[PDB]
DNA sequence: GCTTTTTTTTTTCACAATCCCGGTGCCGAGGCCGCTCAATTGGTCGTAGACAGCTCTAGCACCGCTTAAACGCACGTACGGATTCCGTACGTGCGTTTAAGCGGTGCTAGAGCTGTCTACGACCAATTGAGCGGCCTCGGCACCGGGATTGTGAAAAAAAAAAGCTGCA
DNA sequence: GCTTTTTTTTTTCACAATCCCGGTGCCGAGGCCGCTCAATTGGTCGTAGACAGCTCTAGCACCGCTTAAACGCACGTACGGAATCCGTACGTGCGTTTAAGCGGTGCTAGAGCTGTCTACGACCAATTGAGCGGCCTCGGCACCGGGATTGTGAAAAAAAAAAGCTGCA
């Protein structure tokens, strides 16, 4: 429960700062995605990414 | 006896510490200047606690109040209500 | 503390070594800026005592 | 003429690998818990605590010192010793930024 | 991982101590975790090779 | 387009001069390609999420603000250049 | 020896004058022009066809200066921690390590 | 300027927490001030609760 | 070379730690059941931001000259590190002492939840002055050259602590 | 006490590096200007949270057994660290080579701003099922005893390298 928390505030931040960095009111899949490839290291950002996209591509055709 | 709790962190206690941390042969210095280290580290963390629990306008100190201490210490962890 | 630290060097003007020196020879400050870096600041003048000249 | 005794580092060597084994906690729980009260006294009187206040501060404690442990160890190494001495924590802490 | 190091141990159920020698035994969730303490965890099994006997 | 090792232009007298600032006295000979190495997983990390921070923001061109995110990120925050 | 008549230094004293100079001063320590190439150099790894304004790789300089200088601050006390004066690959080794910038 | 713009984010992201933790949708004084206490050394921080006190105060004043 | 000794070498024995059988009992993981809510559905309305289209900032490439910095070698000192050696700080193990831990009881502070009500903060439209960019100036400050001053290092000259010698109480 | 030596002083001279000044000239700190947009004013409207009032959680105090852990003491080994000693890695300084730095120009990718328009997310009310607390159960897992087995090291007994010694010639 912590580490999914921990995890959450960290993504969730991040993706915070970058929409702020570049003057944008919303939090996209794309700002998650760029804080996911920041905070995660290598191999695990790549999968991290790969079920992130997964899931989202799912989701549309699913709407 | 012992308005100075830190006695009661024995030399064996430290002893069982520093094993776990693989250090094998240690001087007799090191059990008082570890209770210095100890010190410091509980009244910067329970500084920070307290300071959370008087703006919670409580008496009473929580397992939160001590996880975000911890947190703004960096120090982070799991497992009382992250 | 910066204008001091430029009074003592004799300039009128604050420059980053001036804030440096203010920072990193102010116990407080120093604790509140330890993870900061001041761009063209430097470092204070500190050379451990065993590598200067014995006699 | 005596039977058996080990040699010293033995024993120490035989508690590193019994305690990197375990995980309870290694400081007994009431003594930590007074000193936790103690210091809590010097920034506000009349405080109680969850029990898992005073675990979570425990937790995070000797997690702490373990950890600072074998950084001390290291530097003790470096210097080619094995026996962790004050300079050896001092030096750790220096480095890691907690100590000017 | 956590199921793995559990059933490496003959247990049914995951506690604190698989979670951590999942985590530390794998050199990117270290790294994530690098500044996290799991409360119950202790550490891995490591002896400085200097200390051992021979 | 050229890359040619340009971490030898990361000179011994360079990183002489870097040891003096902060008081190192004697460098044994091993020093200058270990800290190149050193040197070089610094930029990596720094430019990898300066690059992030460039290619979010749809750009072809790395700000100094890109940089300055990327410091504050690695626990290295830059004062100075922006934020 | 005697009237060499170069007045040569003992080994460490210019080591001394060197350490005084550089820090009185603030000035950059690497040459521009190199720190510049290697930084376009590493970031082709990342992405191709990448322009830099001239304040991101000034930024990017301050930044790496100032943590070699700080390693380096770092290095020297590990290496008199081990009773030596000169610095060693192990004493920037185990510098990083404790910092936890390595395993 | 990074001084002023790095001290503005540590108080009041500290304060976003502070009121988020208590359930609270509003950063107060109170907030900004426990902030301040948490993020400020010793005497630093004496000072700014100092200073932070009196101008809220002759600002109420003031109407 | 001899005898004598310490140092390292192996061999042989003791002692935990683990693993495989046997078992028991406690308590919390797990799962089911009402049913609190927050997630979903379908609707409206407003504006964030995608996109195209235009401006013009500043990032890139190039050249050629001067000279500061980098390079590579000669040379030797002081440093690193190996070896030796001595004193005792630590580790081990034992018997004695202490208080932690447990399981229970008894009391109540104060955590935490509900319901009420209004002070306070969001939102808006109109007003307007603080702070913006742009621009010009003039005095600080960077750089230079010259001279004063400070510190280093080598040899020589004095001062001191040490070594082998030698008699009297 | 006496010479007779090493060791540590001190003193004296040459020389390089650094420091401090005024002179000079350039350019950015500083301040002024005019226009703009964000801060202020005065207005409404709604709800966050201050407060009172009540519940009952869990935090505190206390008590009395049973050890497991802490304590202190004896004893000695292996470690820390001082001292010695030797080879060369590194610092210094020099001559030779290199390319950074500089100031300038020429070209345009693309940073960033504007205007247009609509797809998407906020907001809302009605519906309803996921997930919450509470509750009961039954098997995992902590713990136990009895052996066999294999890690982990400690003697003990021999072998070897080292150190004494000595009488020879
Ligand atoms: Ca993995
Ligand atoms: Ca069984
Ligand atoms: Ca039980
Ligand atoms: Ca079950
Ligand atoms: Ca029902
Ligand atoms: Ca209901
Ligand atoms: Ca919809
Ligand atoms: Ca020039
Ligand atoms: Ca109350
Ligand atoms: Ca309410
Ligand atoms: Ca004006
Ligand atoms: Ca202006
Ligand atoms: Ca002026
Ligand atoms: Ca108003
Ligand atoms: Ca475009
Ligand atoms: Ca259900
Ligand atoms: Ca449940
Ligand atoms: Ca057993
Ligand atoms: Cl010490
Ligand atoms: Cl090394
Ligand atoms: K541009
Ligand atoms: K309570
Ligand atoms: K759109």
């Amino acid at each position: 429960n912590s580490f999914v928390n921990d995890i959450f505030e960290r993504i969730a931040g991040e993706a915070s700062r970058l929409a702020h960095y570049n003057k944008r009111s919303t939090i996209t899949s794309r700002e998650i995605q760029t804080a996911v490839r920041l905070l995660l290291p290598g191999e695990l950002a790549k999968h991290a990414v790969s079920e992130g996209t997964k899931a989202v591509t799912k989701y549309t055709s699913a709407k | 006896v012992l308005r100075d709790n830190i006695q009661g962190i024995t030399k064996p206690a430290i002893r069982r510490l520093a094993r776990r941390g693989g250090v094998k042969r240690i001087s007799g210095l090191i059990y008082e200047e570890t209770r210095g280290v100890l010190k410091v580290f509980l009244e910067n963390v329970i500084r920070d606690a307290v300071t959370y629990t008087e703006h919670a306008k409580r008496k009473t100190v929580t397992a939160m109040d001590v996880v975000y201490a911890l947190k703004r210490q960096g120090r982070t962890l799991y497992g009382f209500g992250g | 503390l910066a204008g001091n630290a430029a009074r003592d060097n004799k300039k009128t003007r604050i420059i980053p070594r001036h804030l440096q020196l203010a920072i990193r020879n102010d116990e407080e400050l120093n604790k509140l800026l330890g993870r900061v870096t001041i761009a063209q600041g430097g470092v204070l003048p500190n050379i451990q005592a065993v590598l200067l000249p014995k006699k | 003429k005596k039977p058996h005794r080990y040699r010293p580092g033995t024993v120490a060597l035989r508690e590193i690998r019994r305690y990197q084994k375990s995980t309870e906690l290694l400081i007994r729980k009431l003594p930590f818990q007074r000193l936790v009260r103690e210091i809590a006294q010097d920034f506000k009187t009349d405080l109680r605590f969850q029990s898992s206040a005073v675990m979570a501060l425990q937790e995070a404690c000797e997690a702490y010192l373990v950890g600072l442990f074998e950084d001390t160890n290291l530097c003790a190494i470096h210097a080619k010793r094995v026996t962790i001495m004050p300079k050896d924590i001092q030096l750790a802490r220096r480095i890691r930024g907690e100590r000017a």
